[PDB]
């Protein structure tokens, strides 16, 4: 039912075109990135604090020592990527900040979709497209798709409306 | 002045009867005895100036002439419309199911 | 000797018409009491020239060159039709069937793409009278049909079309509809073109002929959306003759 | 166009050669602890 | 001190502002090629016949695109999986029409990212680190291979690879769902769980650490000046952290070994993204998502719809409309 | 394209106003040193 | 009737003045269509100045 | 709604005799149809010739009529084209062509009636969905 | 019927037909209303009166489907023309206006009748001035909509 | 004008990359 | 009045750019 909700929003609201969703995507994916990259950095800059091959045992919850080298991690990432973190407090605040913010942003976009205040069209494109049958973008291609979704899904998804679409009115491309 | 010629055609007998000059071949399934054999023949030998002209197709068994006779009232003829006969669209007009 | 698929595949030779040896200067005689066909007609363009529009009025623009951007997809071939002898001894080829169209797009200086349906559809071409023999001086001249580049089911990027599609600019729901009429109402053109086939090689032993061709036809008009350009095509041809 | 093809075939061969001979030039020994 | 040996010593120097290395010897030119062709194409490439039907699609800014709708358009279906370098085209005008830049960019880019990954192992070796950060990066790298290479290989055409553009991306993920019901595929579901899960734990770890910083500053100063680069003692108290989260849920659903906690952080999103990379890669071979269409019926044989059929209605409208001019026959088999 | 004309002044100020704010704060931070 | 100087072209005449005259698009400011200017076209002079 | 005998009563021949199937036959038919036929005829369409479906109304206007158990059983023995003008066992699975369509080899005579019976009952249950295609999925 | 009441019965004043980046007054979209053209009555060749199925607020676009009093579809604008049963051309559909600027006027030629059928899904049919504000023809939301959005 | 704007912002971001790597506040120890 | 569109952006930057310069220079004078 949630999957259907996802696809409702594409065809009716064109929700992928919405910058507030895009900033949400960037915050969720930014979070999963930071999660993976931070776990991996710590785990591959560990200090040798025990003899054994399982490096988990050589951590004590009460040691005051940091258990990995922030310094060797900073060098690694400075030389690999060009910048690294240098402040372990900023790093962990940034890990809070990114995914929280992203979610808050998508929320604001949904609030607008409550009112059907969609980010549905680019006017300049529709104006040229209408005047110019040779002008096609991935933007015009995606609205044919949403137009399909609407017409093929609406009668069964909104049964209270008694939508009757006879075959001849359903938007379809050639052969399919 | 700019019209859709396909839409204009739907306002002629083409929109009610099988048009011997224009209709895709799959419409001959709506009547028995017609598809595929006679339908193949009618489409190959179009166009026709009158509905009755179908009976003069060379090679028609006398049984074939009677299946056409029974069905002449479901036929008709209008001017050939280029948009419906170009492309081999009388054999395949891109509609399946 | 003839080659196999695996010999030819990926070379571009599949897009080339058969050649005749430059010794083939014979003549092929025509028994008006016989009928003949063309077992295979092959047309291979080599040049695409487009007519420019020169702004003023009494200058008339020239034909300019273009670049082909659709690769080795240009030749017509496997064409066949009746070859007739008329009262006066003229010969008339009548195209029956074949791969008689190729979509092509060339690009003018300035990067305008010009698409066209290169074709000899419904070619009826005829010689002088009193031929009596096909020679290296025989010239066919004929006209053919140029149907619309897209057929009736074709949908433009807003879902508009002729036998299918929307009848308006649905993205502009309360827009002034008259100014979009030309773009909303699709029209199916059907024009004529001219062709000349100049025979320069004849193999009297085998009824094969080869020569040069020049045709004139209109370009794509995008279902009535813009005005077409005038196109000149030059190339070579091959044809095989046969008794019926 | 053919000239271009030559130039790219040469460029690529040169960088791939660099790569292979680079790693055959004692690469395990290039670390900060144990060299052999 | 031999010529070759000085060179080998610069390539592998850990003193270069950016590390080069042997993997870098391949990565730098391949990524400079991809980058320079991407920027130039996004700004100025003319329209591309992505689907082989002589219906060019405008991707670039000077041709009426904006940052959202622009793309480098995939190469023509007419080419399918054929290799289309520049020197195989009769001219650059042809190569532009048929989508050659996309092939040039994606191939250079794949190579250079493959080498980015090795470069990550290489520097870890030169610095005396453990080696496995590159295994973490293998999940995105795998995901990029999936949508630029594998999925085209399996469908037969680079024209069904992912466009290099924001709206192009959405096109490709819409059509993927009509053709593969990827939402109902379990490996995509783990990907969502991998990516929702990593966003959650990102925020957890960063909120719990931030919650248990040790007072080092005043209220007039950023708490971040409590930490100095390379200080030897931890800057938060992990037992206060364990004691909070263990009481929020219960004691044993909270960590207190920081090594296990960070390995868990690393492993959850990496594994979930491996799977979703596998999903795209196996749907490349049309082993599609679960199909529950008409699975529920009544005593007579009436269909009783479920949400799965509602999804299918949606999928159907996606199917019948994509590449609307492109199919002459009733089954879109690839 | 028939793009909205205040798009430009909107974009230019959206960029310039907060950028200048940060530049002002940074420069006068550094001359405290 | 629409030369460069009616079009507000400032630097195009200075490239024209010393012998650059054609575009990689295939036009030239002397009306010739179908010319191949090589690298030193209007576009290539611009790019080289960026580099 | 349940699978009642009214719905399970199908014409037997063109003279309009009728035959009522058990539930067992109906499900046997549904099994055998999936084994031997659905690969082309899932839903009552024909994947390799969409112009011809198994809607009862199309079967009714087939020459020899096929809207009955006899016509259908015959068609499985000796398929023809829609106008009955030429035999197509070369290219359509049938008992007469089980040499080349091996799944037809082990179909007894009762199997054929269950298949025929399944095809005439199913449009009564599903209506337009049978032969309708994706529009009605 | 007061024109003021007829204007409320028009989807272009529905605050849920807007867009986030479609800026300015509603007038910038459908134009400045000048006149109620009249209430439009569709009939087929049988004399049956037909009804345009109104667009709901969810849909940026909507098919043109004419129904009878009893809900039964009797005409539409077909997308695919080849198997069309219900087209205006085949069904002989006509539009008659009562009230307003077109009171007493009847149109029969199909391209005109489809034209008003298209606007009838918006409800009552109005004459707009699109030149004055260079209106682009795309619905915008009202102050009711913009206030709710900001304050939520 | 919109193309100039999109490309100008992109170019400014590439410029900031350069400064942020080569002209960063250098990390110093204890 | 049919005025120049770019006039607004030319006027605004004409004010904004040189003013900001002076503000940057003044505030960092004060904080030293
Ligand atoms: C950043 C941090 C690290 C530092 C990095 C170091 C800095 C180095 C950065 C350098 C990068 C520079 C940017 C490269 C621009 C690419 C130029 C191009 O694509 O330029 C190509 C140009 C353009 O070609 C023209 O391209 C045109 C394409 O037009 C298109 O474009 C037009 C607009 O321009 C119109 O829109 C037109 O409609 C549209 O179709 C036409 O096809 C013309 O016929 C065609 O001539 O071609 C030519 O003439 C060029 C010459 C090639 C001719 C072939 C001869 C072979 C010579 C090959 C040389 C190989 C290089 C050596 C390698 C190394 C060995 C030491
Ligand atoms: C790369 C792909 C991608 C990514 C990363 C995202 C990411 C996101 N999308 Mg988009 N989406 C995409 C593609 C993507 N989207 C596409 C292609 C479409 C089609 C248009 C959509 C359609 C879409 C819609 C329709 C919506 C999103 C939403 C979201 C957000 C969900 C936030 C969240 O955690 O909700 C998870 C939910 C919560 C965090 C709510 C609270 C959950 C509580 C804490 C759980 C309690 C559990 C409890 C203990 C019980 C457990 C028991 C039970 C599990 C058994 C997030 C920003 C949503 C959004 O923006 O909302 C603001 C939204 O509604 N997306
Ligand atoms: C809430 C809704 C939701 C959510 C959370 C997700 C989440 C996800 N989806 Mg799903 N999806 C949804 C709805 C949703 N989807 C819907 C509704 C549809 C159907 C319409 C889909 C259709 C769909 C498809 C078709 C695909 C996904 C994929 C994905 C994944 C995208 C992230 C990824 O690939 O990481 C992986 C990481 C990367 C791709 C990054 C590669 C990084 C490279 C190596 C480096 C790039 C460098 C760059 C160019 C330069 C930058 C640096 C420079 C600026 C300095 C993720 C698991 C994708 C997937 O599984 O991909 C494998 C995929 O193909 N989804
Ligand atoms: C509660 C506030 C409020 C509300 C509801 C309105 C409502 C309205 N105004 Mg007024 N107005 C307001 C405040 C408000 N105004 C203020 C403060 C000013 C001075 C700036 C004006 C100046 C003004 C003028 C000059 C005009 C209007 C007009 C209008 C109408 C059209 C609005 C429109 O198209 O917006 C479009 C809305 C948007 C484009 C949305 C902008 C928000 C963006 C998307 C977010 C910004 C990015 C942000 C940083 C997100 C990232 C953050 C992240 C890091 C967390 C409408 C009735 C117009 C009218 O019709 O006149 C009669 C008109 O010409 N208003
Ligand atoms: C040529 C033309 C003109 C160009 C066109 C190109 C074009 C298409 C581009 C489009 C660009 C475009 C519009 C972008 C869209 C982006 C968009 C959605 C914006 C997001 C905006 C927004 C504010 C969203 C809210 C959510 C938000 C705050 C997300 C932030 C995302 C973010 C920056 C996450 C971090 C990702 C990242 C790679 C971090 C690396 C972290 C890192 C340095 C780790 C290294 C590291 C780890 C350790 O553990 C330790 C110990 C140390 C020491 C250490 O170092
Ligand atoms: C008619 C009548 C009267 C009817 C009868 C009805 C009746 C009266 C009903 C009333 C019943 C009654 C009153 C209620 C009592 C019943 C009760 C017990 C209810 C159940 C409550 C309930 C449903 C709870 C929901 C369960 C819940 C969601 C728990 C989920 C557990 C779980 C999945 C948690 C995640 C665990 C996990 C591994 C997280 C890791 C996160 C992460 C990596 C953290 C990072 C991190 C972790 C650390 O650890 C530390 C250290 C640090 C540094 C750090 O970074
Ligand atoms: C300090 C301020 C300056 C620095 C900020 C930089 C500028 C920021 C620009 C943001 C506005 C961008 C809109 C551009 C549109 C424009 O150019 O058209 C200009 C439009 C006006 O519309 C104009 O109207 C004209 C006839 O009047 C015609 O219609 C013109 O064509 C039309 O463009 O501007 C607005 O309408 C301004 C209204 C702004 C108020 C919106 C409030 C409601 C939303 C609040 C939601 C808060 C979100 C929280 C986010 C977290
Ligand atoms: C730094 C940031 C920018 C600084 C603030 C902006 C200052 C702009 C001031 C220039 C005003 C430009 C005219 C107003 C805007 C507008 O109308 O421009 C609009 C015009 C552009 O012209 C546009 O052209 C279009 C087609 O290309 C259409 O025809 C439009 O009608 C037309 O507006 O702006 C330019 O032409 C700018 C040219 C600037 C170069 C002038 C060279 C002469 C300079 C020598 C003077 C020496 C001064 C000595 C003083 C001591
Ligand atoms: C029909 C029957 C079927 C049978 C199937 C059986 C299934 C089990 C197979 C899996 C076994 C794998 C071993 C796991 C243990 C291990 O990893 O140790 C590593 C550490 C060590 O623990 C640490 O252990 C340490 C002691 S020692 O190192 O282990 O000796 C100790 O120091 C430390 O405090 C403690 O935390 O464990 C953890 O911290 C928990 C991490 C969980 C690892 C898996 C990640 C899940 C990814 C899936 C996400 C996808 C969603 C998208
Ligand atoms: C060989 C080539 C290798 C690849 C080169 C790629 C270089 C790209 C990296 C960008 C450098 C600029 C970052 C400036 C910012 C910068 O200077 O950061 C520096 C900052 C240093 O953190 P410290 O902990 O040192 O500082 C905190 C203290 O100062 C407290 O005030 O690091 C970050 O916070 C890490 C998070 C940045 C994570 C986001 C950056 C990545 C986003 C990149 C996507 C760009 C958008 C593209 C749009 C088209
Ligand atoms: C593809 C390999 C098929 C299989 C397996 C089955 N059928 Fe079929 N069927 C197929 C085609 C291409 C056609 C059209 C034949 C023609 O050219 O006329 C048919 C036709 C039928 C019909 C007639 C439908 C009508 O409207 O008249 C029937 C009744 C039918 N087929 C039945 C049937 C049965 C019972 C099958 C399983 C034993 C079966 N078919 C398999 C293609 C294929
Ligand atoms: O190309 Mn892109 O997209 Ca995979 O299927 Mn077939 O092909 Mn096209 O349709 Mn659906
Ligand atoms: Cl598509
Ligand atoms: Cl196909
Ligand atoms: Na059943």
């Amino acid at each position: 039912a949630i999957f259907r909700f996802l696809l409702f929003f594409q065809g009716f609201h064109n929700w992928t075109l919405n910058p507030f969703h895009m900033m949400g995507v960037a915050g969720v994916l930014g979070g999963a990135l930071l999660c993976a990259i931070h776990g991996a950095t710590v785990e591959n800059t560990l200090f040798q604090d025990g003899e054994g091959a399982s490096t988990f045992r050589a951590f004590n919850p009460t040691q005051a020592e940091e258990t990995y080298s922030m310094v060797t991690a900073n060098r690694f990432w400075s030389q690999i990527f060009g910048i690294a973190f240098s402040n372990k407090r900023w790093l962990h605040f940034f890990m809070l900040f990114v995914p929280v913010t992203g979610l808050w942003m998508s929320a604001i976009g949904v609030v607008g979709l409550a009112l059907n205040l969609r980010s549905y069209d680019f006017i300049s494109q529709e104006i040229r497209a209408a005047e110019d049958p040779e002008f096609e973008t991935f933007y015009t291609k995606n609205l044919l798709l949403n137009e399909g979704i609407r017409a093929w899904m609406a009668p069964q998804d909104q049964p209270h409306e008694n939508f009757v679409f006879p075959e001849e009115v359903l938007p379809r491309g050639n052969a399919l | 002045e700019l019209v859709n010629v396909v839409d204009e055609k739907l306002g002629t007998a083409y929109g009610e009867k099988i048009d011997l000059n224009n209709t895709n071949i799959a419409a001959f399934i709506q009547y028995r005895g017609l598809y595929p054999t006679l339908a193949k023949l009618i489409v190959k030998n179009a166009p026709y100036e009158s509905v009755e002209d179908v009976l003069n197709i060379p090679g028609l068994t006398e049984r074939q002439k009677q299946i056409l006779r029974e069905n002449l009232e479901h036929f008709t003829v209008t001017e050939v419309e280029t948009a419906l006969v170009e492309g081999g669209d009388r054999y395949n007009n891109g509609l399946y199911k | 000797q003839t080659l196999t698929y695996d010999d030819i595949v990926g070379t571009g030779l599949a897009n080339k018409c058969p050649t005749l040896d430059d010794t083939a200067r014979g003549a092929y005689p025509i028994d008006s009491s016989q009928t003949y066909r063309i077992a295979r007609l092959c047309l291979q363009p080599t040049t695409f020239l487009v007519k420019e529009e020169p702004k003023n009025k009494r200058q008339e623009a020239e034909f300019v060159p273009t670049k082909l951007v659709t690769r080795e997809t240009t030749s017509l071939d496997q064409i066949q039709g009746e070859l007739k002898v008329n009262s006066d001894g003229s010969l008339t080829f009548v195209e029956e069937d074949g791969i008689d169209f190729q979509p092509v797009t060339v690009q003018m200086a300035g990067g305008e793409r010009i698409p066209l349906l290169f074709t000899v559809k419904n070619l009826v071409a005829s010689t002088q009278p009193n031929v009596t023999s096909i020679t290296t001086s025989t010239d066919f001249k004929g006209e053919f049909n140029v149907p619309s580049y897209r057929t009736a089911n074709f949908l433009d990027p807003k879902g508009r079309g002729l036998a299918s599609g929307y009848d308006s600019a649905i993205a502009l729901p309360q827009a002034k509809e008259e100014e979009l009429a030309r773009a909303n109402v699709k029209r199916f053109s059907l024009t004529k073109g001219q062709i000349s086939l100049n025979v320069a090689k004849v193999d009297g032993r085998t009824g094969e002929i080869a020569g040069t061709f020049e045709s004139e036809q209109l370009s794509d008009d995008d279902m009535g959306a813009h005005e077409p350009h005038e196109v000149k095509i030059q190339g070579v041809f091959y044809a095989s003759i046969e008794p019926a | 166009m053919e000239t271009l093809k030559i130039t790219v075939y040469i460029v690529v061969t040169f960088f791939v050669l660099l790569f292979v001979f680079g790693f055959l030039s004692g690469d395990p020994a290039r670390n900060p602890k144990r060299k052999d | 001190a031999n010529l070759w040996e000085r060179f080998c010593n610069w390539v592998t120097s850990t003193d270069n502002r950016l590390y080069v290395g042997w993997f870098g010897v391949i990565m730098i030119p391949t990524l400079l090629a991809a980058t320079i062709c991407f920027v130039i194409a996004f700004i100025a490439a003319p329209p591309v016949d992505i689907d082989g039907i002589r219906e060019p699609v405008s991707g670039s800014l000077l041709y009426g695109n904006n940052i959202i709708t622009g793309a480098v358009v995939p190469s023509s279906n007419a080419i399918g999986l054929h290799f289309y370098p520049i020197w195989e085209a009769a001219s650059l005008d042809e190569w532009l029409y048929n989508g050659g830049p996309y092939q040039l960019i994606i191939f250079h880019f794949l190579l250079g990212a493959s080498c980015y990954m090795g470069r990550q192992w290489e520097l870890s070796y030169r610095l005396g680190m453990r080696p496995w950060i590159c295994v973490a990066y293998s999940a995105p790298l795998a995901s990029a291979f999936a949508v630029f290479l594998i999925y085209p290989i399996g469908q037969g055409s680079f024209s069904d690879g992912m466009p290099l553009g924001i709206s192009g991306t959405f096109n490709f993920m819409i059509v993927f769902q009509a053709e593969h019901n990827i939402l109902m595929h379990p490996f995509h579901q783990l990907g969502v769980a991998g990516v929702f899960g990593g966003a959650l734990f990102c925020a957890m770890h960063g909120s719990l650490v931030t919650s248990s910083l040790i007072r080092e500053t005043t209220e007039t100063e950023s708490a971040n000046y409590g930490y100095k680069f390379g200080q030897e003692e931890e800057t938060y108290n992990i037992v206060a952290a364990h004691g909070y989260f263990g009481r929020l849920i219960f004691q044993y659903a909270s960590f207190n070994n920081s090594r296990s906690l960070h390995f868990f952080l690393a492993a959850w999103p990496v594994v979930g993204v491996w799977f979703t990379a596998l999903g795209i890669s196996t749907m490349a071979f049309n082993l599609n998502g679960f199909n529950f269409n008409h699975s529920v019926i009544d005593a007579k044989g009436n269909v009783i719809n479920t949400w799965a059929d509602i999804i299918n209605r949606a999928n159907l409208g996606m199917e019948v409309m994509h590449e609307r001019n492109a199919h002459n026959f009733p089954l879109d088999l690839a | 394209m028939e793009v909205n004309q205040l798009g430009l002044i909107a974009t230019a100020l959206f960029v310039l106003v907060p950028s200048v704010f940060l530049i002002i704060l940074y420069v006068q931070t550094e001359s405290q040193q | 009737l629409n030369p460069m100087w009616r079009q507000g072209m400032f630097v195009l005449p200075f490239m024209a003045r010393l012998g650059v005259t054609g575009s990689w698009s295939g036009w030239s400011i002397t009306g010739e269509t179908g010319i191949d200017p090589g690298f030193w076209s209007f576009e290539g002079v611009a790019l080289a100045h960026i580099v | 709604a349940e699978l009642t005998p009214e719905v399970l009563t199908v014409p037997l021949n063109s003279e309009g005799k009728t035959i009522t199937l058990t539930e067992k036959q109906y499900l046997e038919g549904k099994r055998l149809f999936q084994y031997a036929c659905a690969s082309c005829h899932v839903g009552g369409i024909t994947k390799t010739n969409p112009s011809l479906d198994l809607r009862t109304e199309t079967l009714a206007l087939a020459t020899p009529p096929r809207d009955n158990i006899e016509g259908l059983v015959d068609y499985m023995k000796n398929p023809t084209t829609y106008d009955g003008e030429q035999e197509i066992a070369e290219v359509h699975p049938s008992l007469r062509s089980a040499d080349i369509f091996p799944k037809m080899r082990n179909l007894t005579e009762k199997d054929l009636v269950a298949i025929a019976g399944h095809i005439l009952v199913e449009p009564k249950i599903l209506g337009d969905k049978w032969g309708g295609g994706k529009v009605y999925y | 019927i007061p024109e003021k009441l007829a204007f409320y019965d028009y989807i272009g004043n529905n605050p849920a037909k807007g867009g986030l980046f479609r800026t300015g007054p509603m007038n910038k979209g459908d134009g400045i209303a000048q006149a109620w053209k009249g209430h439009a009555v569709f009939r087929n060749k049988e004399g049956e009166e037909l009804f345009v199925r109104r667009m709901p607020a969810f849909f940026e676009s909507f098919p043109v489907i004419l129904t009878d009093k009893n809900g039964v579809v009797k005409a539409d604008i077909p997308f695919r023309r080849a198997e069309s049963k219900y087209s205006f051309e085949q069904q002989g559909v006509t539009v008659s206006f009562y009230g307003g600027e077109l009171n007493g006027q009847t149109f029969t030629d199909p391209p005109t009748v489809k034209s008003y059928a298209r606007k009838a899904i918006f409800g009552e049919i109005f004459e707009f001035d699109t030149e004055t504000l260079n209106s682009d023809g795309i619905f915008r939301t009202s102050p009711r909509g913009w206030f709710t959005f900001a304050h939520a | 004008m919109e193309t100039i704007t999109y490309v100008f912002i992109f170019a400014c971001i590439i410029a900031l990359f350069f400064f942020a790597i080569f002209f960063r506040e250098p990390p110093r120890i204890t």
